[PDB]
């Protein structure tokens, strides 16, 4: 579990970091030089855990995102949020974030403009 | 009572081991420290009183009247320290000698050193020969158990 | 029903149980019982352990009853190191402002004479010698007990109740070297320090030397 | 922890270089130099508790110094070591301490 | 007339605290490794210490860019010192600065050359005067007038401190050596 | 006695990985080539900002890399400063010292900076 | 009568072990501390709050922050903070 | 027929188990902390000594927060009317009255 904690994790930051573009196992190995992993682990990893993990995308021979599928849209998510008739399933504090940029300066606008916010 | 029956509590069971907690994944420090309580002989002091510059003094019996003092004696024990401290130093002892309790004695005890004293002696002490006593002296006041 | 004091209720345990190791007398315990309950009515030091602020309470009343007792005495009953206690002891004095008495050497000459069970001749002797030699400031700079301590050595050195250094040193707590100075600050006096009344065991000329 | 820095020695490093040329021919595997070279680290802390019992004195200016992951690495001037028979005195020494 | 009836004694000042902050945030361990003369160790506290023989009062870094200057004689050889500790942590490859620089502490001392009474000194002046043989042989003054902390030793001997203004020890001392000499044995 | 010493370590070692020799199918001959080889390798400013007004305080590093010192390597017991003296108590050491070398199992120092 | 000792002698005893070692300790670790974590977690799927402590060097809130981000906490039916890893 | 002794004793007994507890508790303490051992810190010699001091001055007889209530009175005051008064004080005898 540990290991695959990592790998999403070491994704998550490098994509972070800059590299918005979908990986491999292999790819992660070589960047984290932990390409000595043994090629029963490796195969393991690669064709079981890339596999049990509920939320990896295939994208086609390389995996993408688990937390956030939504593209870099950033600022404004009104469209989504208006929806009364199923209050807007609005967005996470935390999934804004990750969206793109810090929350608090969009909010700060947001706070006066569409967006009104619960501590819940 | 005062010569074997606190004795025969305290050769009771005294003796007390504890050992600390083991704090489990502390390393390889061979396993968690121990320590043992040992008891020897019962010592009993003469009755005397510590005057407030902390300085003791007889408890003259007459004077217990006076200042309203409890009539007692201090008691004192052989202690020992006794380490099976789980270490590789085992059987490692340390000596105590320790102040446990002032007991109030009865008036004509053994230890009541007026006991020995002539009816001249106890005149010469302000005391009356024809006051054997047998009763305890608490805060001044005379009290006497009822069988 | 009564979480708040319930620290400060332990405390008064902690100080009679305190005030129980050396038999000390109740009203020194009531004022001390008072003090406390005066210094936790501020609260201003809230932020301080409740044991030092008792231990602090202690060695005051001991000196507001006129017979202080040493801050080593006070460790021995407490877990709270002398510096601690010392400084606790400033914030009381300056959270109760109120001010405090000086050290005298005889008041320690009772029950140090009555540890070592040394005749009141001697004992009066001693305090003369250590009167005399404050008096004459003999000793600028020695604590008044390593001084008073040397007084009962020469003392105890001019009677047949001599005692070596060490033990003396052992009842008093100080260093064997600091009375071996503090004697090497009196012995010039040795002879002239003593009361008219008193009874040579041993010639002031024959008085040792460290 | 066992200390690694005594392989970068003269006689760590003499090792070593022999070892490569071991290598080199092919004569052991790189698997094997580490053993030894492992072997040869667990050996030579076990002499310096056992059979090292000299003790030595030193005197120095010092000229540098730096610390960081409980290693001291300082740089003296004008040292003196002292000993019986074998005083030396140096312009300058290199001075590492670890833990 | 003189200011005082004794007047003098010179209370020289021996010491200087000074701070000051490098306007940016620096990595002590990068600078631990680069200095040829400083120690750190984040086990033991986090700031860099750093020492100059020039200075002879040692620096403390701060990871936050803050600088405290020690061992001075005087303000400006604390503040020449906080100066060359700014320009080589600056010459290590960071943006040091020379911002908010300021004097923290100033010691002095002196000796007034004879003994004193502190029984009668501890007695009249309790209210700021505080001693205690039991505690340290050195009476120690509170002056508030200046807010100034002074040590009165057995021998005479007297300790200024806390000060951030040199001329608040030459006061303090000012209205004190007088008082001392009314205290002569 | 000190050179002995260093053979008494020489043949330790040696010996001591003999086995581990064999584990990889070495012969031991490699073994005394190894030795053998070893053995004969043993012989003012007014702004915030203008901080260069202050420059060159600093001295040369490349005072601290020629080898000019010769080396010493060893644990340390205690290190002591006062202001300006300095005091160390080390332990267990290598010296390296005119290309000759030496050893310790204690040492005592002291140094002003 | 029993010789004051001017400090608490355990105490004092305490202060040669307690200058030893302090532990204020480094964060150099947004990683030694997770490949810890896989080994732990491999002996059992989740630990108390203490234990995961004892295994640290590190102040609790610092490493709420770590459990907090790769995994989740529970009271197991026991109230105790136990923490696990994200078994997503 | 009961006497001072075994009754001293009973108490001694329990206290005792009292005292034994109470420096167990420091025990608990000392272990707490792992900080070397106090023996004269644990100790507590007033509890028993006080606790002596209310059996002996009132009669009464247990740990009064508990157990008393069917020993009350076992001790009183010395008459002194007169001697022979204070005899029959010092050999008079009594039962749990049923």
């Amino acid at each position: 579990f540990g290991v695959l904690a990592k790998i999403v994790n070491y994704m998550k930051t490098r994509h972070q970091r800059g590299d918005t573009h979908p990986l491999t196992l292999d790819e992660i190995l070589d960047e984290t030089q932990h390409l000595d992993i043994g090629l029963k682990q490796k195969q393991w990893l690669m064709t079981e855990a890339l596999v049990n993990n509920p939320k990896i995308e295939v994208i086609d021979g390389k995996y993408a995102f688990k937390p956030k599928y939504n593209v870099r849209d950033k600022k404004a998510l009104l469209r989504l949020l208006d929806q009364h008739d199923q209050r807007g399933l609005g967005g996470i504090l935390l999934e804004d974030i990750e969206e793109a940029l810090p929350n608090s300066q969009k909010a700060v606008k947001a706070l006066g403009d569409q967006i009104l916010f619960v501590n819940r | 009572f005062i010569q074997m029956s606190v004795q025969r509590i305290v050769e009771d069971a005294p003796p007390i081991d504890l050992q600390a907690e083991a704090q489990h994944a502390s390393g390889e420090v061979e396993e968690p420290p121990r320590y043992l309580l040992k008891f020897e002989q019962i010592y009993l002091s003469k009755p005397t009183h510590w005057e407030r510059d902390g300085a003791p003094s007889p408890m003259m019996p007459n004077e217990a009247r006076l200042r309203n003092l409890t009539y007692s004696a201090p008691l004192y024990v052989d202690i020992t320290k006794t380490v099976i401290k789980e270490g590789e130093e085992q059987l490692q002892t340390q000596h105590q000698k320790t102040f446990i309790g002032k007991i109030p004695i009865m008036l004509r005890s053994t230890y009541c050193l007026l006991n020995g004293l002539t009816d001249r002696d106890l005149c010469e002490l302000n005391e009356c020969p024809l006051d054997p006593g047998g009763y305890f002296i608490i805060n001044g006041s005379e009290k006497v158990l009822i069988a | 029903m009564s979480s708040s004091d319930r620290a400060m209720m332990n405390a008064f345990k902690e100080i009679t149980t305190m005030a129980d190791r050396i038999n000390l007398p109740r009203n020194i315990v009531d004022r001390t019982n008072n003090l406390f309950k005066q210094v936790y009515e501020q609260k201003s030091l809230k932020g301080r352990a409740n044991d030092a602020i008792a231990s602090a309470c202690l060695y005051i009343a001991c000196r507001q009853e006129g017979v202080p007792r040493t801050f080593k005495e006070i460790c021995a009953v407490s877990r709270i190191s002398k510096k601690e206690i010392g400084r606790c002891f400033k914030l009381i004095l300056k959270a109760l402002e109120t001010s405090v008495d000086l050290i005298t050497t005889g008041d320690f000459m009772s029950r140090f004479c009555s540890n070592l069970c040394l005749p009141k001749q001697v004992q009066m002797a001693a305090t003369h010698i250590a009167r005399k030699a404050v008096e004459l400031d003999l000793v600028p700079g020695r604590s008044p007990i390593s001084v008073a301590a040397a007084a009962i050595y020469m003392a105890s050195q001019a009677s047949a109740e001599k005692r070596t250094q060490k033990e003396i040193g052992d009842i008093a707590g100080v260093a064997d070297v600091t009375i071996r100075q503090s004697y090497r600050l009196i012995y010039p006096r040795a002879p002239d320090l003593f009361p008219t009344d008193f009874k040579f065991d041993t010639p002031v000329d024959k008085l040792p030397q460290l | 922890m066992a200390y690694q820095l005594y392989r970068n020695t003269t006689l760590g490093n003499s090792l070593q270089e022999s070892l490569d040329e071991l290598i080199q021919s092919q004569q052991i595997t790189p698997q094997l130099a580490l053993q030894v070279l492992l072997q040869f680290d667990k050996a030579i802390n076990a002499a310096l508790a056992q059979r090292v019992r000299n003790r030595v004195n030193f005197r120095g200016s010092l000229n540098t110094y730096r610390f960081c992951d409980n290693v001291w690495t300082f740089v003296l001037n004008d040292v003196e070591f002292r000993e019986v028979t074998e005083l030396i005195k140096v312009d300058k020494v290199k001075i590492v301490a670890c833990d | 007339t003189p200011a005082s009836e004794s007047s003098g004694i010179v209370p020289q000042l021996q010491n200087i605290v000074s701070t000051v902050n490098l306007g940016c945030k620096l990595d002590l361990k990068t600078i631990a490794l680069r200095a040829r003369n400083a120690e750190y160790n984040p086990k033991r506290f986090a700031a860099v210490i750093m020492r100059i023989r020039e200075p002879r009062t040692t620096a403390l870094i701060f990871s936050s860019g803050k600088m405290v200057c020690t061992g001075a004689k005087s303000e400006e050889q604390s503040r020449l010192a906080a100066r060359k500790y700014a320009r080589v942590v600056q010459k290590l490859g960071f943006p040091a600065k020379f911002l908010d620089f300021k004097i923290q502490n100033m010691v002095g001392s002196c000796d007034v050359k004879f003994p004193i009474r502190l029984e009668g000194l501890v007695l009249t002046h309790q209210q700021f005067s505080s001693y205690e043989p039991e505690l340290f042989p050195g009476l120690i003054y509170r002056m508030i007038k200046p807010r100034i902390v002074l040590l009165i030793f057995v021998s005479g001997k007297v300790v200024l401190t806390g000060a951030k203004v040199r001329a608040e020890i030459y006061e303090a001392f000012e209205n004190i050596y007088p008082i001392l000499k009314g205290f002569r044995k | 006695t000190v050179p002995k010493l260093y053979r008494s370590v020489i043949e330790d070692v040696i010996n001591d990985v003999r086995d581990i020799f064999l584990d990889d199918g070495v012969d031991e001959q490699v073994l005394m080539e190894l030795k053998t080889l070893w053995e004969n390798k043993l012989m003012g400013q007014v702004e915030e900002e203008p901080l260069n007004s202050e420059d060159d305080v600093s001295d040369e590093e490349g005072q601290e890399l020629f080898d000019t010192e010769n080396v010493v390597v060893c644990q340390y017991d205690k290190i002591h400063r006062s202001k300006n003296k300095w005091k160390f108590h080390l332990k267990d050491g290598i010296m390296n010292l005119n290309g000759r070398d030496y050893i310790f199992s204690k040492a005592i120092g002291d140094a002003e900076w | 009568t029993n010789y004051k000792p001017v400090a608490n002698h355990q105490y004092n005893i305490e202060y040669e072990r307690k200058k030893k070692e302090d532990g204020k300790r480094a964060r150099a670790d947004k990683q030694h501390v997770l490949d810890m974590l896989f080994s732990a977690f491999e002996k059992h799927q989740y630990y108390n709050l203490k234990d995961l402590v004892d295994i640290t060097k590190q102040p609790v809130v610092y490493l709420k922050e770590i459990l907090k981000e790769i995994g989740v906490q529970n009271v197991k039916g026991i109230h105790k903070n136990t923490w696990e890893l994200k078994p997503e | 027929l009961d006497l001072a002794g075994p009754l001293l004793a009973f108490l001694f007994r329990g206290m005792f188990k009292n005292l034994l507890k109470e420096v167990r508790i420091y025990a608990q303490k000392f272990i707490d902390r792992g900080k070397d051992f106090n023996l004269e810190l644990a100790i507590k010699t007033r509890i028993i000594s006080d606790g002596l001091k209310y059996s002996l001055a009132t009669g009464n007889w247990g740990d009064q927060k508990k157990a008393h209530q069917a020993r009350a009175g076992v001790s009183q005051v010395l008459n002194r009317l007169t001697f022979a008064s204070t005899l029959s004080h010092l050999r008079r005898l009594n039962s749990p009255i049923g």
